[PDB]
């Protein structure tokens, strides 16, 4: 009932919007309520990309410090990782290089990474400009997108680009 | 469709007991070489009854995996709401046994996600063989 299964992972600080980005992609809605993730979860959405059925198993990590030893066990065998920060929160953008060092110390060698600057609908609280998210990911050799789970900006584009980068690598 | 899956288990019992009543006949009509007319009629039934058994097993596989997936999701959704209520209580208010009770609840929650992940892993190995 599908062709291939891809394992995806969402990492970043608590409150950057990891669960909301996945809830926008897998169920086309947005929750305003901060419901912090406990430990680790995953969601399934099967897509139709380029004539082919692709189920995505997207793991959603808890960003709080007390769950970080649980979430480190799920890096190996991730085929794609989103590093999410909040464009309204300077410190979560600063913490992306800690999450870069958490990826390369635990994940696989060929894993395709992608930086998401989430909450790009909140212009009056923007602390990290769009040009600085573009230059950091170009420095890492990594694709960049500004997303908004609330405004449905580039969420479906982020997952369909990360599955296109997986499916081209099989070919 | 819980009443379907119990009906298909007795439908499977109707199929392979009819198939056991066919295979000894088709062996005896081939080894002794008795009737070529009822050998054509028994081979097209036994090829039908094996392919009807295979279609009934794989539909029973996809109903049993969906029933386990629904049960593990509602046990996950329940235990996550119990843990969210426990972790919202402060550290000093609960006893030391209640703090180690909520650690076991957290370990059981990671165990349920790994059980749900195992159903994904099992369905991946099933489709590449099918
Ligand atoms: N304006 C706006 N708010 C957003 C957006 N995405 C998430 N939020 C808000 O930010 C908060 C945190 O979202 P959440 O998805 O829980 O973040 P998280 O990274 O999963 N948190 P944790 O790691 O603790 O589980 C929520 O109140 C949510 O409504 C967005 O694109 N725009
Ligand atoms: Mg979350």
């Amino acid at each position: 009932t599908y062709d291939y299964l891809f394992k995806l992972l969402l990492i970043g600080d608590s409150g950057v919007g990891k669960t909301c980005v996945l809830f926008r992609f897998s169920e086309d809605a947005f929750n305003s309520t901060f419901i912090s993730t406990i430990g680790i979860d995953f969601k399934i959405r099967t897509i139709e990309l380029d004539g082919k059925r692709i189920k995505l198993q997207i793991w959603d990590t808890a960003g709080q410090e007390r769950f970080r030893t649980i979430t480190t066990a799920y890096y190996r065998g991730a085929m794609g990782i989103m590093l999410v920060y909040d464009i309204t929160n300077e410190k979560s953008f600063d913490n992306i290089r800690n999450w870069i060092r958490n990826i390369e110390e635990h994940a696989s060698a060929d894993v395709e990474k992608m930086i998401l600057g989430n909450k790009c609908d909140v212009n009056d609280k923007r602390q990290v400009s769009k040009e600085r998210g573009e230059k950091l990911a170009l420095d890492y050799g990594i694709k960049f997108m500004e997303t908004s789970a609330k405004a449905n900006i580039n969420v479906e584009n982020a997952f369909f680009t990360l599955a296109r980068d997986i499916k081209a690598k099989m070919d | 469709v819980v009443g379907e899956l119990a009906a298909l288990e007795n439908e499977q019992k109707q199929i392979d007991t009819r198939a056991a009543l066919v295979e000894k006949r088709l062996r005896y009509l081939m080894d002794t070489g008795r009737n070529t007319e009822e050998e054509e009629a028994m081979m097209q039934e036994w090829a039908m009854l094996v392919n009807k058994k295979n279609a009934l097993i794989r539909r029973m596989n996809q109903l049993s995996l969906l029933e386990k997936e629904h049960d593990l999701e509602r046990r996950y959704e329940l235990l996550n709401r119990e843990l969210r209520a426990m972790l919202a209580i402060e550290d000093w208010q609960k006893t030391e046994a209640q703090k180690r009770r909520e650690q076991l609840l957290l370990d059981e929650l990671v165990a349920l996600v790994n059980k749900r992940d195992a159903l994904v892993r099992d369905l991946d190995a099933q489709e590449k063989q099918a």
